[PDB]
């Protein structure tokens, strides 16, 4: 007088996009008779075997079929059915072989679309790119709008590639730090989903159009340098370029500073030596002209 | 490749299409879309290309638009 023993022989009868029929066959009672059945199921997202929702609510002992319902399209599943007498609950069935549910539209839009950056005639727009799980279908792909903030119609590219987070539009007509209103939407096989709320996203800025002056430095001691220029499109920070004496301008070492602070220390130099320094504002678009050069010794 | 940004005026309707199996040229996507507009009863005023697999492509993007 234990638990019953395990069902045998799970077969998905037929599959849709939510539910799934199931059959088995019923094993030992184990002197109790078997008074419902339980249905659990495992895909590549759930943590492990969970239980499931079936029509009818309950399936009794007399049932070896069953339909299960409230699956996510598009989903590789396995199931198994759990025998369960008066005494108590049975070990549970071998697992079915593995059936994905049918394909539908996707029901969700991209998660947090946004953008902006770029050179020059450039127009950013990103966003997070949908898990495997939501895609409901294959062919998954996107669909990106976009235009100057105000205007009538739309600008609109199909993007296909399912790991798309990233679209850049380029054209003469983009004017520098000009707003756009942007919306994306996602696609498979069987239509397109939902598109996400108009955000807006500014173009790409131009980079600074003039060069710092005034560059001059001094030593603090055989390895650190103190440099200051005198200030100018907006500017995020200056970009100091530097070489020795026996180098040249390109292959050199950089280093950024963010802010209006006109100052900077140059670290890891070589005492008794001679250096050149070129100072050069940048901002998101990159850099403009560089100042005229400096030369320090250590 | 980069897909062709199509503008959409109003009551225009922005389609696209593709299959990972076909390898079409540009001639055939094009009546793909002449046609799509067509049995919709709008005209074909805008077109590009999708997903390259020498001048063929998988798929087609296009904008139809009322007629008169």
């Amino acid at each position: 007088g234990s638990p019953p023993g395990p069902p045998t022989s799970i077969h998905v009868e037929e599959i849709t996009d939510t539910t799934a029929t199931l059959s088995w066959r019923p094993g030992p009672d184990n002197h109790s008779p078997i008074t419902a059945y339980t249905i659990q199921a495992r895909t590549p997202f759930s943590l492990g075997w969970q239980a499931v929702s079936t029509v009818p609510e309950v399936v009794g002992g007399s049932h070896l079929t069953a339909t299960v319902i409230e699956l996510n399209p598009w989903v590789e599943y396995e199931f198994r059915v759990l025998a369960s007498n008066a005494v108590g609950t049975g070990e549970p069935s071998k697992p079915s072989k593995k059936a994905r549910t049918k394909d539908t539209v996707p029901k969700v839009t991209p998660a947090n679309v946004s953008g902006g950056g770029g050179s020059r005639s450039e127009l950013v727009i990103t966003w997070e790119p949908v898990p495997e799980e939501l895609q409901n279908g294959a062919g998954f792909g996107y669909v990106v709008a976009f235009r100057p903030f105000g205007s009538t119609g739309w600008m609109q590219a199909a993007v296909p590639s399912p790991e798309a987070s990233k679209y850049v539009f380029k054209n003469e007509t983009i004017l520098p730090f000009s707003p756009f209103q942007v919306k994306v939407g996602a696609y498979n096989n069987k239509g397109e989903g939902p598109f996400g709320p108009v955000i807006t996203i500014y173009s790409a800025e131009e980079e600074p159009g003039r060069a710092p002056s005034r560059l001059r430095a001094k030593s603090l001691s055989a390895s650190d340098v103190e440099v200051s220029w005198k200030a100018l499109k907006r500017v995020l920070g200056y970009e100091l370029r530097y070489w020795e004496k026996n180098e040249k301008e390109d292959a050199s070492s950089v280093l950024r500073t963010v802010g209006n602070r006109t100052l900077a220390i140059i670290q890891g130099l070589k005492g008794s030596s001679t250096y050149y320094i070129t100072v050069r504002a940048y901002n998101t678009a990159g850099t403009g002209p560089p100042s005229p050069v400096v030369n320090i010794t250590t | 490749f980069v897909s062709d940004a199509l503008l959409v005026p109003d009551k225009c309707k922005f389609l696209h299409q593709e299959r990972m199996d076909m390898c079409e040229s540009h001639l055939h996507w094009h009546t793909v879309a002449k046609e799509s507009c067509g049995d919709r009863s709008m005209n074909l005023h805008d077109y590009g290309m999708l997903l390259p697999c020498i001048d063929r492509f998988r798929g087609v993007e296009f904008v139809c638009c009322p007629m008169e």
